[PDB]
RNA sequence: AAUUGUUGAAAGGGAAGGGCAUUUGAUCAGACA
RNA sequence: AAUACUGCCAGCUGGGACUGAGGACUGCGACGUAAGUCAAGGAUGCUGGCAUAAUGGUUAUAUGCCGCCCGUCUUGAAACA
RNA sequence: CCCUGAAAAUGGAUGGCGCUCAAGCGUGUUACCUAUACUCUACCGUCAGGGUUGAUAUGAUGCCCUGACGAGUAGGCAGGCGUGGAGGUCAGUGACGAAGCCUAGACCGUAAGGUCGGGUCGAACGGCCUCUAGUGCAGAUCUUGGUGGUAGUAGCAAAUAU
RNA sequence: UUGGCGGAAAGGCCUUGGGUGCUUGCUGGCGAAUUGCAAUGUCAUUUUGCGUGGGGAUAAAUCAUUUGUAUACGACUUAGA
């Protein structure tokens, strides 16, 4: 439907949306995540603070590089719930694979770039309302990720010039608001009333 | 198996399809009214619904009226069979056993 | 001998066939196709072009018009299934097209008979499309799908 | 103008499959804004064309076409099964397709 | 100029090798059937090479005819070329193999001049 | 045939760590090397382009000798000779062109857009 | 024949080879009339 | 009164898919005042494209899914037989 | 239902990812996906039941109609394929090229196999009806011969020395 | 072309002024066929290659030799107009 489709990771779990990135790669559908630091994960803190070292202490005993690889990046963290939801053996997996980018914060093209939402992973929308969540800034934190702080700086630097961004722009709407307002009334303007516009 | 109480409807629209006759075996469709009375004739009998009227009111003849007729052969039900597990009895959610006249709706899915 | 020689051939007669039972029924027409309406060319030459529906024709195709001074389109044959009849209607009954046969279309360029035929259907049409405003802009532009158009949901 | 499209846009999903065999007869379609049965049941019967391009020139272009129709319906979401002149090439997966609107019938 | 005859339609045209013909170079293509107590093969599992049956054989009324629509016949010289004189529409001569250069001239043009088709007709061609 | 063969800068040259200094074959190859120079000054070739176009070894009959192994054996102690050959050629520019001319064909659909696209511009 | 050299073509992210299917490349029969 | 629900109609009707075996006639019927006609014991009519590597066969490669070494003895073998 | 009771040795498995008003547990309603099964059709074979010697053309173990059926080790039987030699025959093929050998070239058969083109080649050889056996190989730590990977590797260092 | 912003991967964003094309805002003149009733009917962007001429630029690394802060061989670290 779009060239690209770029996801507001913040607010969303994990899993569902690696589940629906997964299929839309698998359909030929491009897609980068942004601000994968702010997706949330089911259950407390601690939870999966814990599942997650259950998972660091795996490793190939004779040489302990040849077995899995634990990426701390809040990116990667999702990245690794992302693959393990495509045939990344294949071809056609790794096809998939080239046509997902996963990113902390929303560096440079993507950030003046439009970032959707999926209403079908949104936490918000589907944790029952006193259920307890994980950020993933802060458990790729406690797992040595290094740079949360670095992430959270640019951040709001860029917030500051996107607030302007958006004050200006709303601001050249109310005129255009006003303009349409001094058309209607006019002969095109009850026409196209009529036809439904 | 699944038996009920067929329907004259279900008995007429049996015959009509998938009605076949056993005739030196040879299973022979019976696609003309010569067939049955050629055969059945003998007992009275001498149209399409002669057999159904024979078959459907349980006659004098019934043994051989039946008999003429080869088994039916149905395919699967053509919207499913409605139960999760179908060797249950009817009774208890699954397909098997006697389900009285629910045998049509099952039957006239598998014709 | 290489090889021995069978002690059977087949004739060589050619049986003749069996014989068959299929009338050529005539084809009757989905009700939103009536004369003096709209159509949208689906492909060909002429594709997405909008375009004034005339006759049926004995070889079950239909006779259109661009009209050809509003669009290019001249007087010729479609096929009923690669076209969507609109609901946009002009009234044809002051065009002639019993003029219009078969045979008229025979291969066998411009014959000037057909530059004045196109005229002389043209101008009663143009004369009936004036009638209604933007109707004849409209027979002049082509039909897109845009982004967002879903065919089966869309009233033509 | 800008557009030209004369068809519906699409996505070349699976084969037909089970599990673990999968039927390389017939392909399965995912129409854009087709999401139900009840809708892609209009689409039935469109034919279907898979536009691809290739290096050595032929009847004078360098561009293809494997031809296809929509067959039935699949599914509960508008997924929609076709079959084509010939199987379509399963690197296909994920590639677009073009669903026309002929045989017509408004 | 053959005989009219339903679609020659073909039913398996991939040869049947042998199973491991692919593996050992002792063992050749040649079809041979598994005896083996074991082997895949033998026990039909899902995933290797099929092998022959029954159920392949041709139908009956196109069987033996090739492309054309004339089952061959193989000649050696003109009195085998003539027992085609009253079948050209049926069956096709195909020259021996053997046949020397000068001999095949005259073959070939007696099957010219009597209507018959020929299937090896560059054979040894003074070309 | 390198396996376990030594390493050396000197294989660098063609992006290799192993390559070696195998006299015995030098010396048996500039020998014909020589040879098919001179067969080319007899011909007439200008041996100023001469390069060596062709030039293979496979392998002669080999040739039996025999050691002794401990506990009373005997095992094969053979020689690998080789038949070589080699072809020296004048060096020479160019190629010209000509080829086919590519039989275009195409439906009368296909003719009219040509046509047209004439008839229309340029 | 195993096996080897040269030349030509092609594939190769911890073997190779196989089945059904199709794209692409190469190659070829037959049939039109 | 209506509606739902369940059942029936030898009521009407649209969209889609696969198939077209057979090769004179012969049968059982249907429509017709009639002559004739027909959807009644298996596809015909009309139009177009190419006449070619277009379709098809072979082959090599790529891709989806699948595929453990054969032989043997054995209750049981891919077996660390 | 959940928690405690609940301790093992390479790292690790509700199959994996992951899931928390579930993608968990109980339970209900629908729709949906797909077996070599089921229904309909085409073809192949097997078995069965019919029909047909009437000349003046070509198979009577034939030809035509019809129905049903088809898993298989050990094992039985059947009908076929291929080799060496023998009787008969085709007044068969051949130095204007027999036999053989090569060939991701063509064709016929479900298959054993059969046929052809080309290249190499140089003196013989085949079809059909019969007869006959020292008649078909992947195996037997099989027999004899030939050849690889190993591998330009182990190694070529005792006896004082050039 | 004026001024300004953007380093997270900025490599893009904003603003000034003239030049020029288009304008379906509205009203006109001409054209379209025969591509024959459909056959994607070819309009994207990848990299490389060959000559033409409008700017711009004129190295190094390796073998060999050598050091010994190094070394089984490669490799490492030195030196040499
Ligand atoms: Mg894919
Ligand atoms: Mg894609
Ligand atoms: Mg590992
Ligand atoms: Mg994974
Ligand atoms: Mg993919
Ligand atoms: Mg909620
Ligand atoms: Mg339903
Ligand atoms: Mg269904
Ligand atoms: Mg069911
Ligand atoms: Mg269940
Ligand atoms: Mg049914
Ligand atoms: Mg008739
Ligand atoms: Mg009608
Ligand atoms: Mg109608
Ligand atoms: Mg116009
Ligand atoms: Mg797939
Ligand atoms: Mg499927
Ligand atoms: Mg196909
Ligand atoms: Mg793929
Ligand atoms: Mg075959
Ligand atoms: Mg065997
Ligand atoms: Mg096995
Ligand atoms: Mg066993
Ligand atoms: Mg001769
Ligand atoms: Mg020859
Ligand atoms: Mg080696
Ligand atoms: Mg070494
Ligand atoms: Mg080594
Ligand atoms: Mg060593
Ligand atoms: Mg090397
Ligand atoms: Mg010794
Ligand atoms: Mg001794
Ligand atoms: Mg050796
Ligand atoms: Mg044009
Ligand atoms: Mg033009
Ligand atoms: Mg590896
Ligand atoms: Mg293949
Ligand atoms: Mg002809
Ligand atoms: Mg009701
Ligand atoms: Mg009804
Ligand atoms: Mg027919
Ligand atoms: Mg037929
Ligand atoms: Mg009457
Ligand atoms: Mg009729
Ligand atoms: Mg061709
Ligand atoms: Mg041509
Ligand atoms: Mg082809
Ligand atoms: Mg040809
Ligand atoms: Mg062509
Ligand atoms: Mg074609
Ligand atoms: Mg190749
Ligand atoms: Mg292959
Ligand atoms: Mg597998
Ligand atoms: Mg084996
Ligand atoms: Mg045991
Ligand atoms: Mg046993
Ligand atoms: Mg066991
Ligand atoms: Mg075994
Ligand atoms: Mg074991
Ligand atoms: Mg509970
Ligand atoms: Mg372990
Ligand atoms: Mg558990
Ligand atoms: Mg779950
Ligand atoms: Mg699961
Ligand atoms: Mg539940
Ligand atoms: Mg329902
Ligand atoms: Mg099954
Ligand atoms: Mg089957
Ligand atoms: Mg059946
Ligand atoms: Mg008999
Ligand atoms: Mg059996
Ligand atoms: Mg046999
Ligand atoms: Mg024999
Ligand atoms: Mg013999
Ligand atoms: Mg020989
Ligand atoms: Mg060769
Ligand atoms: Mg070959
Ligand atoms: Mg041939
Ligand atoms: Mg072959
Ligand atoms: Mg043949
Ligand atoms: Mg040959
Ligand atoms: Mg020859
Ligand atoms: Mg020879
Ligand atoms: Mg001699
Ligand atoms: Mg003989
Ligand atoms: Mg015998
Ligand atoms: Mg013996
Ligand atoms: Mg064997
Ligand atoms: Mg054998
Ligand atoms: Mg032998
Ligand atoms: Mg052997
Ligand atoms: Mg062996
Ligand atoms: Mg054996
Ligand atoms: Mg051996
Ligand atoms: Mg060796
Ligand atoms: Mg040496
Ligand atoms: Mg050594
Ligand atoms: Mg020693
Ligand atoms: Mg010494
Ligand atoms: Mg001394
Ligand atoms: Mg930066
Ligand atoms: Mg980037
Ligand atoms: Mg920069
Ligand atoms: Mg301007
Ligand atoms: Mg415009
Ligand atoms: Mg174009
Ligand atoms: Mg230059
Ligand atoms: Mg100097």
């Amino acid at each position: 439907v779009e060239p690209v489709v770029v996801i507001d990771g913040k607010g969303h779990l994990v899993g569902r949306l690696a589940s629906v990135v997964a299929k839309q790669l698998l359909n030929g559908q491009k897609i980068v995540v942004v601000r994968a630091e702010e997706l949330n994960i089911s259950g407390e803190f601690f939870r999966n603070k814990l599942k997650y070292h259950d998972f660091l202490r795996k490793a190939t005993a004779f040489n302990k590089t040849r077995g899995p690889f634990h990426f701390r990046a809040p990116s990667r963290i999702f990245y690794k719930a992302l693959r393990g939801m495509v045939s990344h053996k294949t071809a056609r997996g790794k096809a998939a694979l080239e046509r997902l980018k996963v990113f902390e914060g929303i560096p440079p093209p993507y950030d003046k770039k439009k970032r959707v939402v999926v209403p079908q992973a949104l936490r918000v929308l589907r944790l029952k309302p006193g259920r307890k969540y994980t950020t993933l800034g802060k458990l790729s934190t406690s797992v040595g990720w290094k740079y949360e702080d670095v992430v959270a700086k640019l951040e709001a630097k860029r917030k500051v010039s996107s607030a302007e961004y958006y004050a200006k722009k709303r601001a050249f709407t109310k005129k255009v608001a006003s303009a349409n307002a001094t058309a209607a009334e006019s002969d095109v303007a009850k026409q196209l009333a009529a036809l439904g516009y | 198996v699944a038996y009920g109480y067929p329907s004259y409807s279900t008995i007429r629209q049996l015959v009509y399809k998938r009605g076949f006759g056993k005739i030196n075996k040879q299973r022979v469709p019976l696609s003309d009214n010569a067939i049955i009375e050629a055969n059945l004739g003998k007992y009275g009998i001498l149209s399409i619904d002669d057999l159904i009227h024979e078959i459907i009111t349980v006659g004098p003849h019934f043994k051989q009226a039946n008999n003429f007729l080869w088994p039916f052969k149905l395919s699967n039900p053509s919207g499913g069979w409605g139960v999760p597990r179908k060797f249950k009895h009817f009774i208890q959610g699954g397909s098997f056993g006697n389900r009285e006249e629910f045998i049509n709706k099952l039957v006239k899915s598998m014709n | 001998s290489a090889q021995k020689a069978p002690k059977w051939y087949p004739s060589e007669d050619v049986a003749a066939l069996k014989k068959t039972r299929k009338a050529a029924r005539p084809q009757k027409l989905r009700a939103s196709l009536v004369p003096g309406t709209v159509l949208i060319l689906l492909a060909g030459r002429f594709r997405g072009k909008r375009v004034v529906y005339l006759k049926h024709l004995e070889d079950n195709t239909l006779l259109i018009s661009g009209p050809f001074k509003v669009n290019g389109v001249p007087l010729r044959r479609v096929n009923a299934r690669y076209v969507i009849a609109t609901s946009t209607k002009v009234s044809v009954e002051g065009v002639n097209v019993e003029k219009f046969n078969v045979e008229y279309f025979a291969k066998e360029e411009i014959k000037a008979e057909r530059v004045e035929d196109q005229k002389v259907v043209d101008k009663a049409l143009i004369a009936e499309i004036k009638k209604t405003p933007l109707l004849k802009q409209y027979l002049s532009a082509s039909f897109s799908l845009k982004n967002g158009d879903k065919p089966h949901m869309l009233k033509f | 103008a800008e557009s030209h499209r004369l068809y519906v846009k699409g996505k070349h999903l699976s084969y037909q499959r089970s599990k673990r065999v999968n039927n390389p007869n017939v392909s399965l379609i995912k129409i854009e804004g087709v999401a139900t049965p009840q809708d892609a049941q209009f689409y039935l019967g469109k034919r279907i064309a898979y536009v691809y391009r290739a290096s050595k020139e032929v009847r004078g272009s360098k561009i293809r076409v494997m031809w296809g129709k929509v067959t039935r319906t699949h599914g509960n979401s508008g997924v929609v099964r076709a079959t084509f002149r010939n199987n379509l090439p399963a690197k296909t997966f994920g590639a677009s397709v073009r669903i026309f609107l002929y045989p017509s019938n408004i | 100029a053959s005989l009219p005859h339903p679609k020659i339609v073909k039913k398996h045209t991939k040869k049947f090798k042998r199973h491991h013909s692919d593996r050992y170079h002792r063992v050749a293509e040649n079809w041979r059937k598994q005896k083996g107590i074991d082997s895949v093969v033998r026990r039909r599992f899902r995933g290797n090479i099929s092998q022959p049956k029954i159920g392949y054989g041709s139908n009956k009324k196109t069987k033996f005819l090739s492309p054309s629509g004339h089952k061959t016949f193989l000649v050696a010289n003109v009195k085998d070329l003539e027992t085609l004189t009253m079948h050209t529409k049926t069956y096709a001569a195909e020259i021996a193999h053997n046949i020397s250069a000068k001999n095949r001239v005259v073959i070939l043009a007696r099957a010219k001049a009597l209507g018959i088709k020929v299937t090896n007709p560059k054979g040894r061609l003074a070309l | 045939f390198n396996s376990s063969i030594g390493r050396t800068a000197q294989g660098k040259e063609f992006g290799v760590t192993k390559a070696r200094w195998p006299a015995k074959s030098v010396k048996f190859v500039q020998g014909l090397l020589q040879n098919a120079a001179a067969n080319a000054e007899a011909k007439g070739l200008d041996a100023t382009k001469l390069y060596v176009s062709h030039i293979q070894v496979n392998q002669a009959p080999k040739q039996r000798r025999r050691t002794y192994r401990a506990h009373g054996r005997i095992n094969k102690y053979e020689s690998s000779p080789s038949h070589i050959e080699l072809v020296v050629t004048e060096k020479e520019e160019a190629v010209a062109k000509a080829a086919e001319k590519k039989v275009v064909r195409l439906t009368s659909r296909q003719r009219g857009r040509i046509a047209a696209q004439k008839r229309i511009a340029a």
